[PDB]
């Protein structure tokens, strides 16, 4: 039992 | 590699500054219009030559 700003930013990171 | 992070560099800041002098040229165009405008009406209108030979008619 147990605010989608980012074409000149991107164009300066290129 | 380093040089890869320093070219990332000289290219981040040397825009920064061709930005700053670009936009301080923006600024100049700007502020140097205005200027153009009041210095002239002091000035522009009264600068130029009339009465070339309305004097001898």
């Amino acid at each position: 039992q147990n605010g989608k700003r980012q074409t000149e930013r991107e164009k300066k990171k290129k | 590699r380093q040089l890869h992070a320093r070219v990332d560099k000289v290219d981040e800041e040397r825009y920064d500054i061709e930005a700053k002098v670009t936009k301080n040229i923006t600024e100049i165009a700007d502020l140097t219009q205005k200027i153009f405008d009041l210095r002239g009406k002091f000035k522009r209108p009264t600068l130029r030559r009339v009465r070339i030979s309305a004097d001898a008619m």
